[PDB]
């Protein structure tokens, strides 16, 4: 309450805006009542026998299983038989089908096919046995 | 040209929202 | 009721925006912006099997995803049904304090 709030108000509504102003008396007062795997590439495959063992750590096998763990939930993982007659580790492409039931049809197709659980893939004796022949084994993922 | 339905771009939609819903055999 | 009379499987698909703040996801990257969740009901099979970007999972994964999206089904605030409407109709101050 220091500035002229009326002089500006007097300039407005009078000089400009040409606004009609009327008292409009109280006429109605008096109203008459009127009465995840982007980097990986699929085609490579290698034996898994030292893919699991690492001289550094025993848990290296678990991270190898962790590669399967991402695929365990839907079960798309399937490794193919090489000359030894046992599944061989390889990388998997991203796969997609038309509708949500089409891939479901795909998964129960793989379950219907023969499953590779006759012998647990990681076993002690053969890994040493292959080391003695060619000393190759080796992991492709680390 | 051939009629194209509006692109269900999820970036434009706010996070957690739903653009297209498919109902099959109900 | 959901399953079409005669049809074996009834399918619902729902797509949501994805952000790198939720874990335990299948086939979907953090930078990806799409989460596709599919539920199928069939007469022959009695199990809880859902689909994440068209990949079969147990109900636990989708449940923990729903938990990690800060959205809840049992809680009456996020989801309101006829029974929940009736429960809110006669609501005491103690329930307000509890919520």
């Amino acid at each position: 309450s220091q500035f002229n709030w009326f002089r500006i108000g007097a300039l407005y509504n009078t000089i400009s805006k040409n606004a009609p102003i009327t008292d409009h008396l109280m006429g109605p007062l008096s109203i008459e009542k009127k009465p995840l795997s982007k980097k990986l590439g699929p085609e490579g495959s290698i034996n898994l026998f030292k893919f699991i063992i690492d001289p550094n750590s025993f848990s290296r096998s678990i991270e190898n299983l962790f590669y399967t763990s991402f695929l365990i939930k839907e079960g798309k993982l399937l490794m193919e038989h090489d000359e030894e007659g046992l599944p061989t580790i390889k990388i998997k492409q991203s796969i997609s089908h038309t509708d949500s039931r089409s891939k479901e049809i795909e998964r129960q197709r793989r379950r219907a096919a023969h499953q590779n659980h006759i012998i647990f893939q990681m076993d002690m004796p053969t890994w040493r046995k292959l080391i003695k022949k060619y000393n190759i084994t080796s992991p492709f993922l680390d | 040209k051939r009629v194209k339905i509006a692109k269900p771009d999820l970036s434009s939609f706010q996070p957690g929202s739903i653009i297209k819903i498919r109902l099959q055999d109900f | 009721d959901f399953i079409k009379n005669g049809q074996d499987v009834s399918k619902i698909e729902i797509t949501l925006k994805n952000s790198p703040n939720v874990t335990d996801i299948e086939y979907i990257d953090a930078r990806d912006e799409t989460i596709k969740i599919t539920r199928i009901i069939t007469r022959s099979k009695r199990r809880s099997d859902y689909l994440i970007n068209d990949y079969q999972v147990s109900e636990s994964v989708v449940k923990t995803l729903v938990a990690q999206l800060n959205i809840q089904l049992d809680n009456l605030c996020q989801f309101l049904s006829q029974e929940r409407v009736e429960e809110f109709a006669r609501l005491k101050s103690v329930k307000l304090l509890v919520e």
